[PDB]
């Protein structure tokens, strides 16, 4: 047939990267990062954290077509604050709060019968 | 043709429930809905699975 | 061969309206109900009010009850079955009675402002699918360009296209021609 | 004549077997050759 | 019927009028009946319109029959397209309906001159048709620097 | 039978059809390695080249418009207004 | 940099018609026999009742992005409850020998009848609108 | 332990109902999506048919095999076949199972998934075993034979994610709700005469204070508390759908940090 | 005191009946006896279903494995319809069905189901929804009249 | 030959002018591209990939005419291309190709699209090209054709391309608009009460592809930053777009949120529904096409779709059996509405039964009876249906679809929820096909509603058996009528096309056949292209004589009737000036004649007629563009206006010949446009209503002139075929009084039939 293998949704082709980072021309201190073999799972999550950061002026993501697992996230920040830093700062929160949660959970689950 | 292995929609295994469902009707005399709820098939997706299966293989097995 | 459903294959309820699958979505990306039930199929509301296919909607209500309750639902014509009666029974089982449910957007988890008519309905897979129907003849050694197509191209004024498309590849032979008696009598 | 539909012609056709009720339907069809 | 007509102060008003409508047609004679307005008589038979009032008045009836058809379904087509049709139907002076070897023999004997503007004739000759993009020639501009 | 440059009575504007046929005759020649008259400020696509040509008014071609009775007027690409 | 009309209004009427989040106050001035307000308000973010009363100021600042709060965690050119930002589309209904200026707050609409500030109310957009209770 | 808070309310070998409390909607939905889509698991994914005189076709059978859930507690210690340096499969990337059946009896012989024999070396990682949850310990019905009929097969299982095909999904339905009263006005309720008479109250409302009619809407409130319930099919116990769920996200995010570093 | 939701029936103003119908749903033929609620549908639609049903895939006979016909389509997992008609019993449609009860939502959700199109669940397809077998048979004769 | 055919599907993520072509189809069709230094690297790479990896290539042909086959060729990985060889490459992104849904009955059923290579197996399209193609996604297929040379590619992109067909000649309005979901939702998005919060806003903004990066300022700042639905859509409407419209009592404070007003590409007021964003004479797509050009108009469909369908994906919309149930009280009213019509019927019955009814004039008794009972029974249906419509709430999803314009109408509400109504066969009630009865369940001579086909029930309630059978009688008659219409229409369509096919416009502006005969001395009587014509109102025509003389008369010798000096800087100085007043008398005399002329043209008084050059929208632009204060006298002078408007008329040229004859033709061609013109730019309007400056006014003119000139039809156009396809195409959507009508009439016309079915004289 014409159906792209399903592995293509999670696994990089020859020459593809996890990220491509590009400068946005429209406004200052802005970037657009395209994430390959990812989808809303990550894209809505990174995005939503970038907005809990008050040095974050803009953030937003989209999957431009549903047939490809790739998203595009646009971050704008205050002058002096690199956007790629805002994405370490935000990926770092995430991983921390989940950290947290797998512990609060692993716990609640021994306090348990059946 | 056979009980499908899972609910098409939610994935719950349901292919280990057919002999029991049919035992629960003919042997212990429950109505079809009480029976399905006894096997724990409580969303209408899984219930539709067993309730509307047709075991056609039982016909196919009569040929030689 | 086994045929697994694909973009392009046709399907229909039993109320006289078909569709082809325009895309598939894995379950995570589908909208879902607080019980985590998710649709196997999603059909557009715009296909409803002009066709006045009310029985589609009543089959889906009656079908929801039937699943919940384990009885076959009586959909014969000319009985006393009513939507009101159907809707009672489905309330007794804890859902809102016109077959709406709150659902949640898959991409985000957030609730949907509107609620969704949701239920089982019987769908048929029809024969005659995207793999039987796709062909693509461009030579090496419908699907035409007839009188009407030509006329469209004339309307647009596309003469070069009309000459390329309707030519021979039967080669352009050359010939001398008297300018008095236009005939191909000239000895060259 | 059974192999053809040669009679009046379309009088004999191959039985449909797409689905069980399309068969029953074919066995129960009628035809009217050629004022309302 | 209501008829929009200017009022004494200048604005358009409704003024009802009785009108008669018939089954059947005899235009040349009913026109002549005392008491009617012979300037505004009509019929949907545009042939009779042409027979009594002439080709132009037939042309205008015919347009108005075609327009009625199109509008009665509720759609709208620009004037010029139905104008073109109706002109083609009335340019020889009457109402003309719009609805191989053998033929070349006749061409021969009649001395048929083919203008070569059609798309098929041009195809057979390996050419573009003088329509649209082919209705002019393009040439190399030796007059330029 | 030819109509002197003055006295020409047809539109001084280029038509969609002339435009299309120009651009396309010229991209055909650009496509077969014919010399170009304009600065390729990057472009590789023959139609696109052609259009930059048309815009810089560097397409040396003439449009011969026949009138229904056989006579004709010659309009240069340079001169035709492009709207 | 300014403010530009400012007054106190009596509420005649609150119509929600057909909507649930938004209503149309009909208000008067306590003061001028002449100056009126017909105005669209988000009633869920800022409720309002018959005869309540309203301190209303058009103003025109304190066109670049918009940046979130922060500047706003001291910088408020607002001591008010309720601030909208719109655009005047005016028609200077210049009617009787009183003015009407129009304004649209992403389509919540206003109208001022009156007269004294014809040399006052911007020809123009950049127009904020401000309410305390 | 500050952060996202947990609160189990029920638990069972099969389900775990809980409440996440102090998190964003996004993280909560994301962990939902991961549990559905990306936790690795083991599943028949190649089947070689020596004999089938069965009244089903082979791919019909094969498909059913890929759906029998197979033990998967030790699946971190199986490598993905595509990552392994073997030619094809081996014991580091694969369990191999066998199936033989013959209708010996007069009466009809069923084939169940307990009739599945592992034939490869497990290195005592608890994987591969057909899961069995019915009183009679038959597990799933795969097929049925008539006296004289035969079926012989081998299968290879392989680690996989439900993205790739749902057979590899550990989760079944995942209940998920928030704001049962509707206080957030995230949804707008359709009704004929009265929205409250006509919509049923969620079970999750008891847990949460009804609102009071005066109360002018709360513009500042956010969605901070989520009523979940994860249901497992059994190839992975439950608590583990969650924890490997949380763990799978956390690794996705880290592959992003790792790839900033590599720029 | 009638049920406001029942349809209006116009009574027996008749003391002369000689007969009575057995059942009014018996005016229908085979195809239209598989539509649920045809009396709630605009009439041409019941006509187009009566054609489409003839194109659906089901199990045309139990013996298919043994016949050899030019073409055949059998669905993997026929289900009987949650909403049936009393006529079906005689048409055996519950025994040899030609469909599946699909969970359906009616919604705009992403725009990929406009203009009589549909979004289907890929996970559900993975697990078997609407999958089917297709068979083709080819024949050939031998020598002849040479 | 170089073409493919498959199943079509919609895609909200494709541009209007794209078509998605599956990869496997793109590997089968090819374009021969010549090697040159501009492409010899890409061609090399494409050769190296070969026939089965897309972007690749199937053959290489050299100097010789030798055909190298890449799939066999033992040297297939070792080709060193030369300048001047050819490579036949797969088609690829952005190649023009032509796409067509059959039957192709008008030219927008065959448009050129930009390829986009995609995975699975359907050709995919934007939703908004569906309606020209008359296509949708339940099995339809369409054909794709690949042009084979450079000239052929240029024709297709510079004349057939989709964005160039937005506005069609057929009806001088767009043929493409926003439909279905995006139209259900753009209204929802645009209601008063819809606000969006910041998280959602920024994702909608990023979703428009050429958002400048500016977050607009929110309509609510105060308790909370909340932006409106209107503002967010507005980010897709480009700058310098103005549009206004009043509906039944719209005002500039639209209490209802009616009408529409949009200024500098921002929505001010009004809900966006089918009249603004549909395919409508004068809405947004028609305005943007003309003010900014076809490309930008074509992006706008994709930017509105992106934004709105995002929004709608998270808002949700559905419909269900509940949306057809009307209130207990409404039902009782519906059932009484119906009870009263049956009592009307019963009296008109009893009446004819006692011989007391009169017929009137040639109409039989029984025909009068029938006519009356059917009016009763229809008028019942309708009231019962109005009842139901009213009772449904704004959240009723059926009603929401109807209000948006995206699907369904009153009759559908009505038949679903209130009552389906009288069935008919050949224009009459169900006839007595058993003897004296319609079915054996009735007794003889029964003319009541039930007996002859009134279906009292709605679809929700269901039909009884008798009604069911009569509704199927009826139905059947539509299915047959429909096949006969389709067949009848198709033959007509082919015969008009054959009759007109050769008529062309020539460079003298005359319309002629292949013989050179003259059919028309100027095309369309005005020399315009019908794509460049819009409905405008001719102001002089209507109105009272008093009102016409307040608006247009300037009397500079009268203190009441001069130009107030606040209008004009010269105002003081022109009071009492005698020679200006001579000009102005001359302008008024011309307005006066204009009005009389036009009242003879349009006897009726109809003021709105299609003309080229939408003057009101040029003025409104000038007013935005020059930031024009309604509070300052203008510096225009009398003579600037008056003689500026006369001069402009001399340059609105359609014919250019130096002789008198051609001059007259020219002046006759441009008369009606010139009346519209003088009425719109008359002195008192320019100063008192428009308030133009000199600079604005000078720009108004030079633009009217450019736009006029660009409306002139182009020689070469094949207006024949066009005419034919414009008349036949809409004669095909006649799928549907006591005069022979619609298609059979239309046969009777084109056939010139001696023996017509209903000949009639109307005599005044
Ligand atoms: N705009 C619009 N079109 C409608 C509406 N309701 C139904 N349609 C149609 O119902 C008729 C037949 O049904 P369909 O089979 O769905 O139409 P179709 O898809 O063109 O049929 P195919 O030829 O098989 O492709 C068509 O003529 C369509 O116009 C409505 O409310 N609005
Ligand atoms: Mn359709
Ligand atoms: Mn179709
Ligand atoms: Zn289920
Ligand atoms: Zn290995």
């Amino acid at each position: 047939m014409n159906a792209p293998d399903r592995f293509e949704l999670f696994l990089l082709g020859e020459g593809e990267s996890k990220l491509k980072i590009d400068p946005d021309t429209k406004a200052p201190n802005a970037v657009v990062i395209t994430f390959e073999k990812e989808d809303h799972t990550l894209g809505n999550l990174i995005r939503a954290e970038l907005l809990n950061d008050r040095k974050v002026l803009f953030a937003a993501y989209k999957v431009e077509h549903p047939f490809f697992a790739r998203f595009k996230l646009r971050i704008q920040t205050t002058e002096g604050y690199d956007p790629k830093d805002a994405l370490k700062n935000a990926c770092n929160s995430i991983i921390n709060k989940l950290g947290a949660l797998k512990t609060n959970f692993e716990t609640e689950w021994n306090l348990q019968t059946l | 043709m056979i009980v499908p292995v899972r609910c098409f929609s939610c994935g719950k295994v349901v292919g280990d429930k057919w002999e029991s469902y049919l035992n629960l009707l003919q042997e212990d005399e429950l109505d079809e809905g009480t029976a399905l709820s006894r096997l724990g098939l409580k969303r209408y997706c899984c219930r539709r699975m067993i309730l509307t299966h047709v075991d056609l293989i039982e016909k196919f097995l009569r040929y030689n | 061969t086994t045929k697994i459903p694909q973009i392009g294959d046709k399907f229909a309820s039993r109320h006289g309206q078909k569709g082809t699958i325009g895309i598939t979505y894995r379950r995570e990306d589908m909208p879902f109900t607080a019980e985590g039930i998710v649709p196997d199929l999603i059909i557009n509301p715009h296909a409803i009010p002009s066709r006045m296919t009310v029985a589609h909607l009543i089959e889906c209500l009656l079908s929801k009850v039937a699943a919940l309750s384990g009885n076959e639902g009586d959909a014969s014509p000319f009985t006393d079955i009513t939507v009101e009666g159907i809707s009672k029974l489905l309330r007794e089982h804890g859902y809102q009675s016109r077959g709406f449910e709150v659902m949640y957007n898959g991409h985000t988890g957030k609730k949907l402002m509107a609620q969704i008519f949701f239920g089982p309905t019987y769908y048929q897979r029809l024969r005659h699918m995207v793999d039987d129907k796709i062909h693509a003849r461009a030579r090496g050694p419908g699907l035409r360009f007839g009188e009407m197509e030509r006329d469209c191209m004339i309307a647009h004024g596309a003469a070069s296209f009309l000459k390329e498309r309707l030519m021979e590849a039967s080669d352009a032979f050359r010939v001398h021609i008297c300018g008095i008696c236009g005939l191909m009598t000239v000895i060259a | 004549a059974l192999a053809t539909g040669n009679w009046g012609a379309g009088v004999s056709q191959v039985l449909n077997r797409y689905t069980y009720s399309s068969t029953l339907s074919h066995l129960r069809r009628t035809n009217t050759p050629i004022a309302k | 019927y209501d008829r929009k007509v200017p009022s004494p102060t200048g604005e358009y008003v409704k003024e009802p009028e009785w009108v008669l409508e018939t089954d059947g047609v005899n235009l040349s004679e009913v026109m002549t009946v005392p008491g009617i307005d012979p300037t505004r008589i009509y019929t949907n038979s545009f042939i009779d319109i042409m027979e009594v009032l002439g080709i132009e008045a037939g042309r205008a009836a015919l347009y108005k029959e075609v327009y009625n058809v199109i509008a009665s379904d509720g759609s709208y087509v620009n004037y010029r397209h139905m104008a073109l049709l109706v002109d083609v139907m009335t340019t020889q002076g009457g109402l003309t309906s719009v609805t191989t070897v053998e033929i070349l023999f006749e061409a021969g004997a009649s001395a048929e001159l083919d203008d070569c503007r059609g798309v098929s004739e041009n195809v057979i000759l390996g050419q573009m048709a003088p329509i649209g993009t082919g209705a002019f020639d393009v040439m190399i501009d030796e007059e330029s620097l | 039978k030819a109509i002197p440059k003055d006295q020409r009575a047809t539109t001084p504007y280029m038509t969609k059809y002339e435009r299309a046929r120009i651009l396309g005759t010229r991209a055909l020649q650009i496509s077969m390695n014919a010399p170009v008259f304009v600065d390729l400020e990057g472009e590789t696509d023959p139609l696109r080249i052609a259009m930059k040509e048309l815009a810089e008014k560097k397409i040396p071609l003439v449009i011969r418009r026949y009138l229904p009775d056989g006579s004709f007027e010659d309009w240069s690409v340079e001169e035709l207004i492009v709207d | 940099s300014n403010t530009l009309f400012d007054d106190i209004f009596q509420v005649s009427e609150v119509d929600p018609g057909r909507y649930n989040k938004v209503c149309r106050i009909e208000a008067a001035s306590t003061t001028q026999d002449q100056c009126k307000l017909t105005l669209d308000i988000n009633v869920e973010l800022f409720p309002v009742a018959a005869q309540d009363s309203l301190t209303v100021t058009i103003a025109s600042s304190l066109t670049r992005s918009w940046r979130p709060p922060q500047a706003g965690d001291r910088s408020l050119a607002d001591d008010y409850d309720y601030v909208m930002y719109g655009t005047a589309y005016k028609f200077e209904e210049v009617s009787k020998d009183l003015i009407a200026v129009y304004y649209s707050f992403g389509g919540l609409l206003m109208r001022l009848e009156g007269n004294y500030r014809n040399l006052n109310n911007l020809k123009q957009e950049n127009a904020y609108l401000l309410i305390r209770r | 332990e500050e952060g996202p808070q947990v609160k189990i309310r029920e638990a069972s070998k099969d389900n775990v109902d809980f409440i996440l409390s102090n998190v964003d909607l996004a993280m909560a939905n994301s962990l939902r999506r991961v549990m559905i889509a990306e936790i690795p698991t083991l599943a028949i994914d190649s089947v070689e048919v020596e004999t089938n005189t069965t009244v089903l076709a082979d791919e019909f059978i094969a498909h059913r095999l890929g759906l029998i859930p197979l033990q998967s507690m030790d699946i971190e210690q199986l490598e993905y076949s595509r990552d392994c340096f073997c030619e094809d499969h081996c014991d580091k990337c694969s369990v191999v199972l066998t199936l033989q059946a013959f209708g010996e009896s007069e009466s009809t012989t069923n084939v169940y998934s307990k009739d599945l024999v592992i034939v490869s070396n497990l290195m005592g990682r608890n994987i591969g075993h057909p899961i069995i949850q019915d009183k009679e310990g038959n597990g799933v019905l795969i097929c049925k034979l008539r006296k004289g009929q035969e079926l012989k097969l081998t299968c290879v299982a392989k680690k996989g994610i439900a993205k790739e095909h749902a057979k590899w999904g550990p989760a079944a339905a995942i209940e998920f709700e928030y704001d049962p009263w509707n206080k957030l006005k995230h949804t707008d309720y359709w009704y004929e005469q009265d929205s409250a008479k006509e919509w049923p109250q969620s079970k999750n409302c008891e847990y949460e204070d009804p609102p009071n009619e005066g109360d002018p809407f709360d513009y500042k409130a956010q969605a901070d508390t989520f009523y979940m319930n994860v249901e497992s099919v059994g190839s992975i116990p439950v608590d583990q759908v969650v924890v490997r769920g949380i763990d799978t996200l956390q690794k996705k995010v880290a592959s992003i940090l790792l790839a900033l570093t590599q720029m | 005191d009638v049920d406001p939701a029942k349809r209006i029936r116009v009574s027996h103003h008749a003391t002369t009946f000689t007969h009575c119908e057995i059942h009014p749903s018996m005016i229908l033929g085979v195809a239209a006896s598989i539509i649920p609620f045809p009396d709630h549908n605009q009439s041409p639609r019941n006509t187009y279903q009566s054609a489409m049903g003839k194109q659906a895939m089901g199990v045309f006979l139990t013996n298919y494995n043994v016949r050899m016909d030019t073409m055949a389509n059998i669905l993997y997992y026929p289900q009987k319809p949650l909403g049936t008609t009393r006529a079906m019993e005689y048409l055996k449609f519950r025994e040899l069905p030609a469909g599946q009860n699909a969970i359906v939502a009616i919604a705009c959700y992403s725009g990929y189901n406009q203009e009589d199109s549909m979004i289907m669940n890929q996970s559900s397809i993975d697990r078997g929804l609407f999958r089917s077998l297709f068979f083709r048979s080819y024949m050939d004769q031998e020598k002849k009249y040479g | 030959d170089f073409s493919a055919r498959t199943v079509i599907s919609g895609d909200p993520n494709l541009e209007l002018d794209q078509v998605g072509v599956p990869k496997s189809i793109a590997k089968t069709l090819t374009y021969p591209e010549v090697v040159t230094p501009y492409n010899i690297d890409r061609l090399t790479q494409l050769v190296r990939n070969g026939p089965n990896e897309h972007p690749g290539a199937k053959y290489v042909i050299r100097d010789s005419g030798d055909r190298i086959d890449l799939r066999y060729s033992k040297r297939a990985g070792d080709i060193q291309l030369q300048y001047g060889w050819k490579v036949e490459r797969h088609i690829m992104d952005n190649d023009p190709v032509l796409f067509n849904r059959q039957p192709s009955l008008h030219k927008m059923s065959m448009m050129a699209h930009r390829v986009k290579v995609i995975p699975y197996s359907t050709f995919r399209l934007n939703l908004s090209v569906t309606s020209p193609y008359n296509a949708d996604f339940d099995g339809d297929e369409m054909n794709l054709h690949v042009p084979q040379s450079e000239e052929t590619r240029a024709e297709l992109s510079q004349l057939c391309a989709v964005p160039l067909q937005i506005v069609s000649p057929q009806s001088n309005k767009p043929c493409m608009g926003i439909v279905q979901d995006t139209l259900c939702g753009i209204r929802k998005l645009t209601l008063r009460d819809t606000f969006i919060e910041l998280d959602q806003v920024l994702n909608m903004l990023y979703w428009v592809p050429d958002w400048d990066g500016v977050i607009p300022t929110p309509a609510i700042i105060k308790p909370k930053p909340l932006w409106s639905g209107k503002q967010i859509l507005s980010v897709a409407i480009p700058n310098g777009i103005h549009l206004q419209r009043f509906d039944e009592g719209t005002t500039l404070l639209s209490p209802k949120d009616n009408g529409m007003l949009i200024i500098d590409g921002q929505i001010i007021f009004g809900v966006v529904e089918k009249k603004t964003v549909g395919s409508s004479n004068g809405g947004l797509i028609h305005v943007v096409t003309r003010e900014k050009g076809p490309q930008v108009c074509a992006k706008l469909f994709g930017n509105i779709q992106k934004v709105v369908n995002f929004w709608l994906l998270h808002n949700g919309f559905s419909t269900g059996i509940g949306d057809t149930i009307a209130d207990g009280p409404t039902m009782r009213e519906i059932t009484e509405t119906i009870a009263e019509a049956k009592k009307k019927v019963l009296d008109v019955t009893k009446e004819a039964q006692a011989n007391l009814l009169t017929a009137k004039h040639g109409m039989t008794l029984r025909e009068s009876f029938e006519d009356n009972v059917v009016r009763f029974l229809n008028e019942a249906r309708d009231k019962a249906g109005r009842l139901a419509e009213v009772n449904l709430k704004d959240l009723n999803n059926v009603k929401q679809m109807v209000m948006a314009g995206s699907k369904g109408s009153f009759i559908n509400i009505a038949q679903m929820s209130a009552c389906v109504g009288q069935q008919s066969v050949e224009g009459k009630r169900i006839a007595f096909g058993f003897v004296d009865r319609t079915l054996p369940h009735f007794s003889k001579d029964d003319y009541s509603p039930e007996s002859k086909g009134f279906v009292e029930n709605s679809y929700l309630r269901g039909l009884t058996p008798q009604e069911f059978f009569f509704h199927a009688m009826g139905g059947r008659e539509g299915l047959i009528d429909t096949a006969v219409k389709t067949a009848e229409t198709g033959y007509i369509q082919r015969r008009l096309v054959k009759a007109l096919e050769d008529i062309m416009v020539h460079y003298d502006n005359t319309t002629r056949n292949s013989l050179g005969n003259v059919i028309q001395f100027i095309y369309g009587e005005d020399g315009m292209d019908a794509a460049h014509i819009e409905k405008q109102s001719l102001d002089t025509i209507g109105g009272s004589d008093a009102a016409f003389e307040k608006r247009y008369r300037v009397d500079l010798l009268n203190t009441d009737h001069t130009l107030d000096p606040s209008l004009l800087e010269s105002g003081s100085e022109i009071l009492g000036d005698l020679k200006l007043q001579v000009l102005l008398d001359e302008e008024y005399k011309q307005l006066v004649k204009d009005r009389k002329f036009l009242r003879e043209v349009f006897v009726d008084g109809e003021a709105n007629w299609p003309l080229p050059v939408n003057i009101r929208r040029i003025i409104q632009n000038a007013q935005q563009t020059f930031h024009i204060d309604h509070t300052k006298p203008s510096d225009l002078t009398i003579k600037d206006i008056v003689l500026g408007v006369k001069d402009l008329q001399e340059n609105l040229l359609v014919l250019r010949g130096k002789n008198e004859i051609i001059q007259n033709a020219q002046r006759d061609a441009v008369t009606l446009f010139c009346c519209l013109l003088r009425s719109r730019l008359a002195t008192r309007r320019v100063l008192q209503e428009y308030r133009l400056t000199k600079q604005a006014f000078d720009w108004v003119l030079s633009n009217i002139e450019a736009q006029f000139l660009r409306s002139v039809v182009h020689p070469g156009e094949m207006v024949g075929v066009l005419a034919a396809q414009s008349i036949g195409e809409p004669a095909t959507q006649m799928t549907l009084k006591k005069v022979t009508s619609g298609v059979p009439r239309l046969k009777e016309i084109l056939n010139v039939a001696k023996n017509m079915k209903t000949p009639s004289l109307t005599v005044y």
